[PDB]
């Protein structure tokens, strides 16, 4: 549920960063890999991690195990929005993001 | 007023189905097939029917609802066409484009074929039921219609954004037709003012196709509740300091620029990448019927052509013999 | 022939009005609407009469007028129609396609309407008149018709053109149909031989509108005097001389491509359709094939004369 | 509402215009051709502008106006358009559709090209000004616009009829597009709330053309006063009695049937009295393109002929040759 | 204006009779030939005779006379309709017609 | 050649899917869509992969199979493309136009997409295959192409159709273009001489969509086994009477026209549009232009080979 | 499995007439009734029924049943190919339909 | 007239040149501004000068002045066919229009 060890991963920023930048980074800051992440999964590109996103953030399909149960999934991400999500407006901006 | 995203009434790409084949937390049925990018809601088919229905009731006194969707044919006639529901209980199939009849709620159809005859369609249509009035679709919902708005929404270059908003109980259909790719482009269509609807209900999508036979495809379905800033909540207080927040902010960009300028030599440091252009994709039917007739002629040229040389050595070889007997 | 432009009885585009509102040489009445691309002789309203008539009178033995023209109505039957005359006075006003009767000269009649019922319209009639016979409206002229064509000339994607030619006695006329926007695209339509017309008059043109409504445009009317190679007079050492005109011509040759290089980049310094194109492409295609088709006419022909001359042997 | 109509406001055919060759209480400026059957305000022509108002100013604080009309082009893009007027001073001539600026009043525009780039012309808008603001040809009224509804009325087989109506500070634009041949088939387009109009005025239409051109033709123009039926008069009591009332008007009626029965059997008397359709008017712009490409392939279809009647001469006489040598 | 001599006339309506109705009347009632001036002047056909129908009807083409001034046609008009018209239509229908 | 039909290995309109919710015969996978009129194979969405595979395996030595298809996308560019199949064992799945790769038989590949670059698409491409080789996607099939053509199939007014017939150990293709609605106007696009295949197999359709997306159709698939005229064996005496079937034929000839008078009061007692019409008009004109040229193309040859007789005397 | 009496039966041959014919039919020929079976299972238009035409024939829910096993109609098609066509053509002529 | 300074007008070559060409000029030579004067006024493009151009180019409105009578300006292309036109073609080459 957006743990921290999750984003700090460095494999999961890695595969994800794999085609779309050439150059890989043996290493990195986790504030620099944690933007690597919010920037990963804001596929619209307004720069806002609302549901929709962490749906895909959290379930996955990489190349196992069954997909996460329609309830858990809404709790997590209910909890995430409740947690992190100040201003009410369901997005999650990176300063939200990066406070927890 | 201010605007809030609920993601558990709302769909889009490109992430859009998940590894079993089924959007989440909307339950589809009908000919509906749902793709990573947009639900094809009514295949070009005869006789399709098709809807995607949010599973959980929503209970928003005000609320707005983008819907991106695109209607495509290969005739100037169109299908039956698209229907965007906000009721009661979940239509699934039935009749009434692609959903069931006597529903408690509010329909903007988006209706692409004249079954009145008026020569109006395709129209935009706001039709409020409390579930016991019967849509007449053979009169377009003429007599029914608490709003028409006649704009074309077939064969558009970029795809078709609706936006309907209800708040202060006044429902207002506004859209952006897709002649330019910008997305907040938006024109009003039509309102509805002091109508009653139900106090929670789902959300839904429906597509049907008559004799004639039309791809309806919705890319993104988008939910945001409506508050006024009258009843906004007592205050953002949570919020610990302004101080982080204009510290974070330009190293975030700082960042993103720094991400570009990696990008940017290593997009063309791999020759595999390339790019492809979208000017192919749109074409109207009297463009593409006079297309075809110019390559129709080639066959003609052709044929001409291969006339001409067998002319040229009959020409010769009569030549070559006239000369060999004199 | 040796071809001699008139500027006296001729208006084209694309300053055809003046100022004052008139064209210039030409008197215009009736419901004519001079403009400045085109005279709209007859506009599609009901009972309309046009015609513009040259000012001074003609004294050419031989001439020739190339006259381009819409006629563009809602309907597939057409109007009253459209006329060309050479005459001996201005007719103006009238009741022969928005012209005067009894005219003393030629006129050919675009008739658009099937007055007498035949199913043999639209039409090109040639009509000689001496002044003494009233036209036949009823009868679209086939009593008194020199000589006939059967073309359709209303609703063409590019506008038709039409020479009418007075030589040796011999009035032809010849007719692009509008299917191609080029202007020496000529096919012959009629003619007449040993027609006797007046020595001087004034060229005219006129158009009229019954119940049904066309529109009749000119948007030109170039009038050519006609000299034959034998009977013109060469004058030695009136011309130039031609090592001047070579350097002339290869320097004026240089700057108009030098002009139009320094127009290129400023029309975008400083900022047709789909659709329209392919119907155009459309039309080009249908051109190259009649020409194919008439080139391997041509070749045809040629195969056969030879074969002529060998069956000769 | 009580309705009554006025003619001093008005004008409609068989006989528009007066021997002089001017329509009666109606001043026209400009390119107009006022003829018997309609006025061509603005023809087919490169720089049209034509006006006709009326002369004497109107008091009337609910009023209908009935404008039959009809736009038509060659191409599928159009002219400047048309516009009705209901304003303090005749405009005549000017820059805003044939028509003076800064007009004091109100304006339906009905306009056929799309100088903003928005690709949603034609329509119909409802502009309301005061004599100051200045009216944005380039924006199509965008920013100004009071109401706009999206109805194309070019090229229709039957006489577009628009109705506006000036009641209870509301007004109302109905337009019948013109696809059916009845009168009575308008259908809602717009309507602004709560506007204020100069208490008396004078009504006009105008009409301009640009680079394209189109005819602008006006068949008919209706005026009709409107009263509440609160406000209504006090009584009709100039009636005399409801007896000669219903004796009349059987005996009209006897008379009409009677003359019906006088024309039937001798409109076949005289053998000269003929009927035309108007099935051939109509014809749509891709309609008539691709009828002139199929008239485009006689000429190849006649070419053919010739050849191979050519062909046919050859192949004959190269056996005759060849049958007498050997 | 409107006069009974006017409307009684034999002469103007076998002009107007002729060519549409192929049978010339060489004699008519005053009532008959009424009903026919009522007929022959509602253009449009809905059987009510308006402003602009009278001012052909008064205002006319016969093949003169120099065409009548615009401001002494409004006031035929305005006063035909003001005594014959009562029920403030803008109309006239023949019983209107009938009794004046 | 004499053709007989077989049922089992076919499927046509207008009831092509059973109410089960399946071709009869025919087993579907991927995403396919069976409909009453047509089988949609691969729909106009990102990677979409459909196949349609015959149950029962034919046993024939010649065989001959007639398919109308659509292609239609909004882009002028294609999809991955279309495929038909004579195999060994039923594909299904996989990455070869949504059919398996390592195919033993023969594959006519619809080709639209260029994936080599060398702007010679759409195009069809035959690939015979032993199972012991991988089918090239990013070359177009190129290396190891039989045989090849180069039409275009995608959006065209009326339906492609194309016959494949293995005769003789030889497999020719012929293709109708679909700009006519006749469907016996085909036209040779490629033929292999000397192919061996293998004896018993089994008959697919298969379609895939890249990048771009279109919608592949097949509103039918005859197919016909082929016997020589000679190695038929005729049965005496096996056919009716010839008389008992004339008087059969000519009672069924004048009741379907007394059922035709029938059906034509009825419809209009209880009750294509213009531009469809113009076009179809068009279409026809063009077609028969086409077949005017064909036969002067005839005549020409005629009197080339009777000139031939000439010269040789 | 081209039965007569399937063949012969009055109502279904006037349920497939519904519509198509206006005409409802009362008293009927067998020759009458069978040519109106052999016309209304002739879709394609070729005066020719094959095996995925009679498959339809067969097979054709109304208005319940159990569908039939392909094997049972491979074989009912089969039997009558066999049986009827002597035209070996893979269609059934009316001559060939009329002999059973 | 085809006078040599109007043909040598700096201002009116200019103003001709205004629009067409955004580029504006400063200093011309002869030729230079006689060669734009011929190809201004040569709208069908057949690079030959007749009488009914040569009367838009002396009697074109620019921006006052009263209109010609026809007699002079008939007066004047007459002058100038016979003067230059050697061609006796009725249209003027920039040869026949160099010469003066
Ligand atoms: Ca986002
Ligand atoms: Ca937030
Ligand atoms: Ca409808
Ligand atoms: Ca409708
Ligand atoms: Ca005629
Ligand atoms: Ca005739
Ligand atoms: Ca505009
Ligand atoms: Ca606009
Ligand atoms: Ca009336
Ligand atoms: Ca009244
Ligand atoms: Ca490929
Ligand atoms: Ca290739
Ligand atoms: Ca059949
Ligand atoms: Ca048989
Ligand atoms: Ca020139
Ligand atoms: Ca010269
Ligand atoms: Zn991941
Ligand atoms: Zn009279
Ligand atoms: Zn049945
Ligand atoms: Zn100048």
């Amino acid at each position: 549920g957006l743990d921290k060890n999750t984003v700090h991963d460095q494999e999961h920023i890695m595969e994800h960063l794999e085609g779309v930048i050439n150059k890989p980074e043996a290493e990195m800051s986790p504030q620099e890999l944690q933007l690597h992440y919010f920037k990963m999964h804001d596929y619209d590109g307004n720069n806002l991690l609302d549901g929709l996103e962490l749906s895909t953030a959290i379930t996955h399909v990489h190349k196992q195990a069954p997909l996460m149960s329609e309830d858990e999934l809404i709790n997590i991400i209910d909890g995430v929005l409740r947690d992190d999500d100040k201003n009410n407006d369901g997005y999650i901006d990176y300063a939200e993001f990066a406070k927890s | 007023p201010h605007r809030r995203f609920e993601y558990k009434y709302s769909f889009k790409g490109p992430h859009l189905v998940q590894s079993d084949g089924t959007v989440p937390f909307w339950a589809h049925a009908g000919n509906a097939i749902p793709s990573s990018d947009q639900i094809r809601v009514a295949p070009s088919l005869k006789s399709q029917r098709g809807s995607v229905w949010t599973k959980t009731k929503a209970a928003f006194e005000n609320w707005e609802v983008e819907v991106t969707f695109r209607v495509t044919g290969r005739g100037r006639i169109g299908a039956d066409g698209l229907a965007i529901w906000y009721a009661e209980n979940q239509g699934l199939e039935g009749p009434v484009f692609g959903s069931a009849d006597l529903w408690n709620g509010v329909g903007i159809f988006f209706d692409s074929f004249d079954n009145d005859g008026k020569k109006n369609n395709p129209a935009i249509v706001i039709i409020g039921n409390n579930g016991q009035i019967h849509y007449d679709h053979q009169n377009d919902g003429a007599s029914q219609a608490l709003a028409s708005c006649q704009r074309d929404f077939r064969n558009k270059p970029y795809p078709v954004r609706a936006k309907i908003t209800y708040y202060q109980n006044t429902l207002t259909v506004m859209i952006n037709n897709g002649f330019t790719p910008d997305k907040n482009d938006y024109e009003f269509c039509a309102k509805v003012e002091n109508m009653i609807i139900p106090a929670q209900g789902h959300f839904g999508i429906s597509a049907a196709t008559g004799g004639l036979a039309d791809d309806h495809d919705v890319l993104s379905f988008l939910t945001f509740q409506l508050t006024e800033p009258g009843k906004e909540p007592p205050t953002p207080d949570k919020e610990i300091s302004e101080k982080e927040k204009e510290k974070y902010q330009e190293e975030f960009e700082h960042f993103q620029q720094e991400l570009d300028k990696k990008k940017e030599e290593f997009q063309k440091g791999h020759p595999d990448l390339q790019g492809q252009p979208a000017e192919e994709i749109f074409e109207s039917v009297g463009d593409r019927e006079l297309r075809q007739v110019f390559e129709g002629q080639n066959r003609i040229h052709l044929e001409i052509k291969q006339l001409n040389r067998q002319l040229d050595m009959i020409l010769d070889e009569q030549r070559r013999y006239v000369s060999s007997l004199t």
